[PDB]
């Protein structure tokens, strides 16, 4: 929130050259001065006979906003032979990445092609240069002898480029291997000490390099983005890669260890093409010394207010912890096709509250689509997902978009005032431009009154002018302020201060200062850095008895304090700026002397009680809850009266309730000042003596919290008075309750059998299905609806196996679905049966009964368990049932016994019930009629 | 009686409408100080308020353009019409609402026009030679379903630039095929080969013309030339009246937006046409693939329908993306394109068997919602779109337009169209916000009395100070004046604790928070209900103690949403057909179904019980299916008596039932057999058997 937009340094390039499309710092260690980098890939350079090869430019910052090209390489093509070009530098794009660790600069050029020496070609290797003062050496690890799509010769190796902390290059390389990509990692000592120019395949000692893999990983460009840091124990910086094209273009992020390229941790994007891995980082966002990983997908289509999908462009936060799991949130785009995470720039501190910070942008956003960058702030809970600042482009468009924000880097406090600053490229419109961070001042107010209690009769001090005397009092306002970095040592405050604020508006003027009469007066005032908290007074009387009518409205006194922050600002003009969170303004009352009994003096005698609901709080789900609650007031005047109701965190408050016409409408507020959670009721300023309130106050309390007795309010009403002020607090216990609509239903498919069966052969021994009979399906579903989870249960199958010796269902397999085991006390499919590719009951009281028992875990709200049992029936039975013709219903029944809960501290009991299943085999045939 | 218009409207007439719809001014001096200015139509009148100075606006929605619908698409005579009406007038007063209905037609015989966009990589040589005389062989089964077809063609491989192409060595470029011992044109991005014309023999004779070429990698830049023959509306001669089929017919992956930047093209796709005389697209190896978003939006302007005739091995990506671009079809397209034909006719009915309102340029503070009529009189709520249709069919939707507040701006236009449609209703919407009697306003002093206030309708209100009833008291101090009936009683408080009683009137104290108004400083603006921390749920508006919720917002608590697509089912059905999309979240009835669509239901009956009901439906004219007339609608499987049940196969369910004649009925189905569902029945059921 504290970037200077005023003046932002603004540098530019030559039109067409893309200046802007990379951006970096230069902090070299063998100077003081710090300069911007910029990449212009399509930059003419004075290289012979290469067009738009590409450069990179140095930027001064003291004054002069003046670009110079960095002499990388000057030389045209190399060649394999007469008139037969080495390497083609034309359009190979040098600047499009750029990257620099103190003294040393890398940049590349991703479509640097190369011929190979094996025959005629144009692979675009890609190539980057390393430079350090004057030494200049070329690193081009794909440029080796494995050439072809198949090897890499489309490697375009230096798409996305980064060191490491201990001095080692990251590089990514989204061709090699069919497109698969590649990352590759060097130490930036051997990949100078190494350096010869009479070979164009250097080979590295300590390289790590990701390797080919099976063809289905083709075309994912692995390596098209790169962001280190550490992921793992050791403190060595680990590499994170976007794979946009992974998994079916559902886009990919890669992470290995930095120590020998093993693979660590993935990430998966949900929506395809959303390109999830277009741009990561990686920076502690939550002060925690752990790393955190960002992830833009910028063409991410969420869901619009209407239900319709449109482009807005997501970015994935994911918070490390020391345990390996990461925990990640997402965070959306404002504007349609404005591409909203195209780029992930940290910041490190940028108002140095002790959290880092990060830049998201969306190059093609804003109205004209000139580009908007937007700041987000971190803090303990992660990152604060409203941007406290929006960067707006100032360029429109010439033939393309400016695409400001397209590249950005931060984390770097250029001018040394404490604060990191931030450079934004704008390619479109070859600019690139770098923000200042302003200092941030912490100001706390002072405002109090003496006396509180004003009282008419009480003329004391004279009024200038008038031999007449008042009754007055006395408003002493307080200023203190500091603020981190570099900023002025005197502060210029405007502190205006008014007398009856809520008063006023054509209402009558009831308190005046001392002199102007008036109750505005407005005051320079210029306080020291550091703790002097210089404080002035003033004196403000109150009109004659005569002068108003009103008494009872409290007279607020309003205090606010400006900033000269326009006389305050630097020598280059760098103002500074107030943390966002501070009220600019802050309000005392005085009461006036009313019915406070003959010692002049308001002795309330406050207490509050609450109506014993007897309602149980069923663990689970979300519970409707309304306390009602008695405020009493059995003694003098309570100032400021309010009634605190402190709830537990389970709890959220909904509102007052009004629908009753006899329960009293406070006028409540939710607050979550320190770490305690309240509710605040006004009770009236006074709550007048015999004051009697009935209010209502709604809750809704979701738990599923596990083994707990029961959840308390705490109800304390308080004043602003000098005696008994508050009452005594009272405690209020709602029982926690269990309660699982536990359900068992079943289903037979089919539902009945028609005979005879078609095509059906009795045979004496039987060996598929198809021998045997029709197949019939019973399932049995146990289903715990109800709020409160239930730990284990039993569940017990009769089946018909047998009636008189005769087989019946013949069971053959039995499945389950969820938390239970089956165990049959009979053996199953005993003939090893295999293949793929008047209505008479038989319940298992009158035949021969197969019980599969089952035990059941926890089944939480909404979950179940199933059992498929799948059996065949047995034909021969029916067709010999020593007659033909009869009607069977084959019966089967289930039964269930929750007998265990997870939550052991409370009330129980145990639930039972049962459902019963039937297969009615009968003639379809009647031979009567 | 007491009511909202007398203790909110009272301040003036533009803030009397503003209260309520059923407000109404009175611009009369006649009416002696004590009675109330703003009330309703009944009680002013009651009151002998002069029917001429009452100010009661009227909200209405009248047709302007009321077509009728055509019965036949090859009507040549009268312009084709498929939407009733065509335009209506809509004009609301403050916080009013007025519904409206729209009906919309699949008319019978309406023109097609199909352009063939088809992959020339060089695994489509024996594709580009199948249909050679796919023309023609078109035209046939388009005559059963059309009169007035015209057809054209266009091809694409991927951008003519490394690393997509070939560009070394020098041969290569001239012939991509170098090296593979025959010859191949050229890489080109996309070109057009046939405008669309009804002349279905030069499809033939332009196809034989075409040859192959070839990539180097995998993906291809189909979604380039799909952009072009979308917004290229001159060039491919899309017909306005006439349903618009693309195909598009790949057997690879594709390349999408963002992976034009290893081409070294960084620029957006604008979403313009940028093929020229030459028949190519010029801004191939400048400009990146375009987004899924912008294909969407584009496809939906010029009412194109994709459809992706792609090969097996991508059929599931290209599923995929379809679910990504609404309104796009998937075919699965055999190697040698053999059965492009049957593809594009499964789907062009596909196509028109669905009937889904979009809303263009809805206003602001304009919410609407639907209800659909699709089968019979049977009103779906909540929904907007209808499916299972056939050519011919007719459905209906009933519309609500409510207006939050009273934007003051002149004159706007939206529309209701079923996508793909070119037909449409077009909305003027116009607000009454302040009244006529305010033109002939009078802005100081003068008429006003002896004072320096204002007066207009018939009433004056002061300044600051003067609280009076016309201009009477000063900036207080003017003694205790009137003390009023200040409370809706006398021995309640004076002006609800919020303010004091000066001049016969309340003057409500300010508040940080917001505002205080109201007759006696009950009005509350911020005092509406919370959800989780938010106001209501931060998509509602505080009026006094209400919340008026935001376009897609609905409850007491602005918390439920009006979505629908979150409780759309993998079958395209709400919640499957076992429950109902109350708030974006499905309430399953269905006995033992669950699910976040109701999708599980393993204690249901098993599917004969279903199916069942379609064979007494279709094939012996009786049933539940019968009787709700509901039988050529739900039951759209294929029906085909048989002699003998089969053994042969895969997926073989045999059903069996008892029908009223006591027969016993036996049937099996098939289901994905090729994205179809059959179903077999024997044609002789067994029946009792006389002597015997
Ligand atoms: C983040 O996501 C990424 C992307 O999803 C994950 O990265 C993938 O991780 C998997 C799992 O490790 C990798 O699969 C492995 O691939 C190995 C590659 O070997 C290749 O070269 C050799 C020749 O040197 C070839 O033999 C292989 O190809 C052959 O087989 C394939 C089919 O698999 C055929 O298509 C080919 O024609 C060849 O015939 C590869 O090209 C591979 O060696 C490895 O195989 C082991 O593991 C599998 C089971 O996964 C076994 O079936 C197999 O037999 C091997 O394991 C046995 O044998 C070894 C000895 O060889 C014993 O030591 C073992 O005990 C065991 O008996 C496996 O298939 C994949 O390559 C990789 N992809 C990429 C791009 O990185 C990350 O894992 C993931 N990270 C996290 C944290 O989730
Ligand atoms: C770095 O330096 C180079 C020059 O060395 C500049 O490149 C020149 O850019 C201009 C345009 O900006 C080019 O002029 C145009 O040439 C086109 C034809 O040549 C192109 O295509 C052929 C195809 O074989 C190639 O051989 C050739 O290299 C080029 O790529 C013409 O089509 C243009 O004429 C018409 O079009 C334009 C635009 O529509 C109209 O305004 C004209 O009136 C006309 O209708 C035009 O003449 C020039 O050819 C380029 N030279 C080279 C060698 O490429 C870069 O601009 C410069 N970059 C920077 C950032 O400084
Ligand atoms: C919008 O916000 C409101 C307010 O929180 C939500 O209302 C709550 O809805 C739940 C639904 O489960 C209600 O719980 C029900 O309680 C009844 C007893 O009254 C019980 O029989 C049901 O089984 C269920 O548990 C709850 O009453 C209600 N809370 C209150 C007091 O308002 C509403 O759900 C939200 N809407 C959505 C869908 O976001
Ligand atoms: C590559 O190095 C990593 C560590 O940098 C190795 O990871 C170790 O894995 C073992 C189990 O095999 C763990 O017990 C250790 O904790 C890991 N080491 C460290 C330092 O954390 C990994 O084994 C190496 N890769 C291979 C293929 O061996
Ligand atoms: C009468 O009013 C006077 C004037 O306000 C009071 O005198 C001041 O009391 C405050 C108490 O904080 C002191 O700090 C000031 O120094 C006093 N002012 C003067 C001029 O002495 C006084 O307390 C009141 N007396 C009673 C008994 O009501
Ligand atoms: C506080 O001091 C400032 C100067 O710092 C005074 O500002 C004056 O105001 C006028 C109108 O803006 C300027 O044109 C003058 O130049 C200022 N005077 C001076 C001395 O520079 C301001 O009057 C002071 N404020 C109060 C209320 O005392
Ligand atoms: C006194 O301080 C309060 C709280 O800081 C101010 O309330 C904010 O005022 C700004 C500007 O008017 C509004 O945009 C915000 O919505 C208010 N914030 C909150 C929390 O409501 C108030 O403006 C200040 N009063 C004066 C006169 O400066
Ligand atoms: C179902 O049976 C399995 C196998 O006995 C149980 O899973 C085991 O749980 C024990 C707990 O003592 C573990 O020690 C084993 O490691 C688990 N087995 C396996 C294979 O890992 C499971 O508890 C049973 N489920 C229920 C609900 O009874
Ligand atoms: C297409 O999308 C579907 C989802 O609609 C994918 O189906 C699932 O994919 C996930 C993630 O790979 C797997 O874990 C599941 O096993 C898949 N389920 C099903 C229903 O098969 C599918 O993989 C996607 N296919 C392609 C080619 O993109
Ligand atoms: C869609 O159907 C529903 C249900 O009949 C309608 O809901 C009613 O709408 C009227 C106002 O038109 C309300 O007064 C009723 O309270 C509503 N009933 C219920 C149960 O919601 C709805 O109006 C219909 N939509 C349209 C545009 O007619
Ligand atoms: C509008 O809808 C209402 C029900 O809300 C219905 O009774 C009425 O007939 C409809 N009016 C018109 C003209 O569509
Ligand atoms: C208002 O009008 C009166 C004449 O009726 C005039 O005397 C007076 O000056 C005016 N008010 C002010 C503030 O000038
Ligand atoms: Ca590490
Ligand atoms: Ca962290
Ligand atoms: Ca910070
Ligand atoms: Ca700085
Ligand atoms: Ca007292
Ligand atoms: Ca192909
Ligand atoms: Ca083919
Ligand atoms: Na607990």
């Amino acid at each position: 929130f504290n970037l200077d937009v005023d003046s932002p340094a603004e540098y530019s390039g030559p039109e067409g050259s893309y200046f802007g499309f990379a951006v970096d710092f230069f902090v070299p260690s063998a100077s003081s001065r710090m300069f911007l980098l910029v990449g212009a890939p399509k930059a003419n350079t004075t290289q012979p006979g290469i067009v738009e090869g590409g450069q990179v430019l140095k930027c001064d910052w003291s004054s002069t906003r003046r670009c110079q090209p960095i002499e990388f390489d000057a030389t045209g093509n190399r060649d394999y032979a007469k008139d037969d070009p080495l390497e083609f530098k034309s359009h190979q794009w040098f600047g499009a990445s750029v990257r620099s660790k103190q003294d040393k600069i890398l940049a590349c050029a991703p479509l640097y092609h190369w011929r190979t020496e094996m025959k005629q070609e144009r692979e675009p290797v890609g190539t980057c240069f390393l430079q350090d003062g004057t030494k200049t050496v070329e690193y081009a690890p794909c440029r080796s002898q494995d050439i072809d799509a198949d090897g890499q010769g489309f490697c375009q190796g230096g798409f996305s480029i980064d060191f490491t902390k201990a001095d080692r290059v990251l590089l990514g390389g989204p061709g090699s291997f069919y497109w698969q990509g590649q990352l590759i990692s060097d130490q930036v000592a051997e990949i100078v000490s190494k350096y010869d120019p009479n070979v164009y395949s250097i080979k590295y000692n300590n390289q790590l390099a990701t390797r080919t893999a099976q063809a289905i990983f083709d075309d994912s460009y692995l390596g098209y983005s790169v962001a280190v840091g550490d992921f793992n124990g050791d403190g060595i910086d680990d590499f994170v890669s976007g794979v946009p094209r992974a998994a079916r273009t559902l886009g990919m992020v890669y992470i290995y260890d930095g120590k020998n390229m093993s693979s660590l941790y993935n990430f998966t994007g949900e929506q395809m093409a959303a390109y999830f891995g277009f741009s990561v980082a990686a920076t502690d966002i939550n002060g925690d010394d752990y790393a955190d990983v960002f992830i833009g997908a910028p063409l991410f289509m969420d869901r619009g207010s209407d239900g319709k999908l449109q482009e807005v462009g997501q970015v994935s936060v994911s918070l490390q912890r020391a345990s390996g799991d990461f925990q990640t949130t997402k965070l959306n785009g404002f504007e349609v096709f404005a591409r909203f995470g195209s780029a992930i720039a940290p910041l490190g501190d940028l108002d140095q509250d002790g959290f880092n910070d990060i830049a998201i942008a969306a190059p093609y956003g804003g109205e004209d689509k000139k580009g908007i960058v937007y700041i987000f702030n971190g803090r303990s809970t992660g990152l604060n997902a409203v941007p406290s600042q929006i960067l707006e482009g100032q360029w429109a468009a010439r033939s393309m978009p400016p695409s400001f924000g397209y590249s950005m880097k931060g984390a770097t406090d250029i001018d040394k005032n404490g604060y990191p600053d931030l450079i934004v490229g704008a390619f479109g419109v070859d600019r690139a431009i770098l923000y200042r961070a302003r200092p941030v001042i912490t100001v706390n107010a002072g405002l109090e009154v003496y006396p509180s209690i004003l009282n008419q009769d009480n003329k004391t001090c004279s009024l200038p002018g008038t031999a007449l005397k008042v009754s007055c009092f006395n408003v002493r306002f307080c200023l203190k302020a500091d603020g981190k970095g570099v900023l002025p040592r005197k502060l210029n405050f405007q502190v205006e201060l008014l007398l009856d604020k809520l008063k006023q508006k054509g209402a009558i003027r009831r308190a005046l200062f001392l002199y102007s009469r008036s109750p505005s007066h407005s005051k320079n005032m210029t306080i020291s850095r550091g703790g002097l908290m210089q404080c002035e007074e003033l004196i403000a009387y109150l009109r004659d008895e005569s002068e108003f009518r009103d008494k009872l409205t409290p007279i607020t006194i309003f205090m606010e304090y400006r900033l000269d922050y326009r006389t305050a600002a630097d020598t280059t003009g760098l103002q500074p700026i107030l943390n966002q969170f501070t009220p600019a303004n802050i309000s005392r009352q005085a009461h006036i002397l009313l019915d406070c009994g003959e010692d002049n003096v308001c002795k309330p005698k406050l207490e509050v009680s609450v109506d014993s609901d007897q309602k149980k709080i069923y663990i689970g789900d979300d519970n409707p809850l309304t306390l009602i609650v008695k405020a009493q007031n059995q003694g003098e005047g309570a100032y400021e009266a309010e009634l605190i109701v402190s709830i537990p965190l389970q709890a959220d408050f909904i509102g007052v309730v009004r629908n009753n016409e006899a329960l009293a409408r406070l006028s409540c507020a939710f607050k979550t000042e320190n770490q305690t959670r309240q509710v605040v009721c006004d009770l009236g300023n006074p709550m007048k003596a015999g004051t009697q309130l009935l209010a209502g106050l709604r809750f809704s309390v979701h738990q599923q919290s596990e083994m707990d007795t029961s959840v308390k309010f705490d109800l304390q009403i308080q004043s602003s008075n000098l005696f008994d002020k508050v009452s005594p607090v009272v405690s209020h216990k709602v029982d926690l309750a269990v309660l699982a609509a536990v359900e068992i239903r079943g289903v037979s498919s089919p539902d009945h059998v028609f005979l005879p069966i078609p095509n059906w052969e009795h045979k004496e021994n039987p060996e598929t299905e198809e021998d045997v009979g029709p197949v019939v399906q019973h399932i049995y579903e146990l289903r715990n609806n109800g709020p409160s989870s239930f730990s284990k249960a039993m569940l017990h199958l009769q089946w018909p196996y047998k009636y008189n010796n005769n087989t019946l269902l013949y069971i053959l397999h039995y499945d389950i679905d969820g938390p239970m085991n089956c165990t049959s006390d009979m053996e199953i499919n005993p003939l090893r049966i295999k293949i793929s590719s008047d209505i008479h009951t038989l319940g298992c009281g009158v035949a021969q009964c197969l019980k599969i028992v089952c035990q059941v875990g926890r089944l939480d709200r909404g979950k179940s368990a199933i059992l498929y049992v799948k059996s065949l029936l047995w034909t021969e039975t029916f067709m010999n049932k020593e007659n033909q013709n009869h009607s069977y219903s084959l019966k089967s029944s289930a039964s269930f016994n929750v007998i265990e809960f997870p939550y052991k501290n409370l009330p129980i009991e145990d639930i039972t019930n049962s459902t019963l299943v039937t297969t009615n085999v009968t003639w379809g045939i009647q031979p009567a009629p | 009686g007491p009511n909202i218009c007398t203790t909110r409207g009272v301040s003036s007439c533009q803030q009397c409408l503003a209260v309520s719809p059923m407000c109404a001014w009175c611009s009369d001096e006649a009416l002696p100080l004590g009675s109330p200015r703003c009330d309703l139509k009944e009680n002013l009148l009651k009151d002998n308020c002069a029917p001429e100075s009452i100010e009661f606006p009227v909200s209405e929605a009248r047709v302007l353009e009321d077509r009728p619908l055509s019965d036949k698409g090859s009507g040549d005579s009268s312009q084709v019409t498929q939407v009733s009406p065509q335009r209506i007038a809509l004009r609301l007063r403050p916080d009013d609402s007025k519904n409206f209905s729209i009906q919309v037609r699949q008319v019978e015989d309406y023109p097609v026009d199909i352009y063939y966009l088809m992959d020339l990589s060089y695994s489509m040589k024996d594709d580009l030679w199948s249909i050679q005389n796919l023309g023609t062989k078109l035209a046939t089964q388009m005559r059963k379903l059309t009169s007035n077809l015209r057809i054209g063609f266009g091809a694409f491989v991927d951008k003519p630039v490394s690393p997509y192409m070939y560009i070394s060595p020098p041969e290569a470029l001239e012939n991509p095929c170098y090296d593979m011992k025959t010859t191949c044109l050229p890489m080109f991005g996309y070109k057009h080969v046939l405008t669309l014309t009804d002349q279905v023999t030069r499809f033939n004779e332009e196809v034989k013309k075409q040859s192959v070429s070839r990539n180097r990698d995998a993906p291809e830049g189909g979604f380039d030339a799909i952009m072009q023959a979308t917004v290229c509306d001159e060039k491919i001669g899309w017909r306005n009246d006439a349903s618009h089929l693309l195909v598009f017919t790949t057997d690879a992956k594709t390349h999408i937006a963002l992976d034009g930047r290893l081409a070294g093209i960084v620029q957006p796709n604008d979403g313009q046409c940028h093929v020229g005389s030459d028949n190519h697209y010029s801004a191939s190896t400048t400009m990146d693939y375009p987004s899924l978003g912008l294909m969407t939006e584009k496809l939906s302007q010029k009412n194109i329908n994709l459809i992706f005739a792609v090969t097996e091995n991508v059929v599931n990506l290209y599923q995929n993306y379809s679910e990504l671009i609404p309104g796009t079809t998937v075919g699965v397209l055999s190697m040698d394109s053999s059965n492009v034909l049957q593809l594009i006719v499964d789907a062009y009915g596909k196509i028109r068997s669905k009937v889904e309102l979009e809303v263009r340029d809805l206003p602001e503070e304009l919410s609407l919602s639907f209800n659909a009529t699709c089968l019979n009189n049977e009103v779906i709520p909540g929904l907007k779109s209808c499916m299972g249709l056939k050519i011919g069919d007719t459905v209906s939707f009933s519309i609500e337009a409510k207006v939050r507040g009273c934007p003051q701006e002149k004159e706007k236009s939206f529309t209701i169209k079923p996508v793909g449609f070119k037909d449409s209703l077009i909305v003027q919407v116009t607000f009454d916000c302040d009244c006529a009697c305010q033109a002939q306003a009078e802005p100081n002093s003068h008429r006003c009395n002896n004072g320096n206030g204002t007066f207009e309708c018939g009433v004056c209100r002061c300044g600051p100070g003067w609280l009076g009833s016309q201009c009477e008291c000063s900036e207080e101090d003017y003694r205790p004046s009137q003390q009023d009936e200040c409370s809706p009683r006398e021995g309640q408080p004076v002006c609800s604790q919020r303010g004091e009683c000066l001049c016969g009137q309340c003057v409500c104290h300010s508040s940080d928070f917001g505002k205080i108004t109201g007759k006696y400083c009950e009005c509350d603006d911020f005092s509406c209900v919370r959800y989780k921390g938010e106001m209501c749920s931060g998509h509602g508006q505080c009026s006094c103690g209400d919340c008026l919720c935001d376009s897609d917002w609905t409850g007491y608590y602005c918390n439920c949403t009006t979505r629908t697509d979150t409780c759309m089912s993998s079958n395209g059905l709400l919640c499957s057909g076992r429950g109902k999309c109350e708030c974006g979240s499905c309430v399953c009835i269905q006995p033992g179904s669950y699910g976040d669509t109701c999708e599980k239901c393993p204690t249901c009956p098993d599917a004969c019980t279903f199916k069942k009901e379609c064979v007494e439906c279709k094939k012996f004219d009786r049933g539940a299916l019968h009787d709700e007339n509901t039988c050529n609608r739900y039951c759209r499987d294929e029906i085909e008596s048989v002699k003998e049940l089969k053994d042969t196969g895969k997926d073989a369910v045999n059903c069996t039932y008892k029908n009223e004649d006591d027969c016993v009925v036996r049937f099996q189905y098939y289901e994905d057999s090729s994205g179809k569902s059959i179903l077999y029945v024997v044609e002789e059921p067994e029946c009792p058997k006389g002597p015997d």
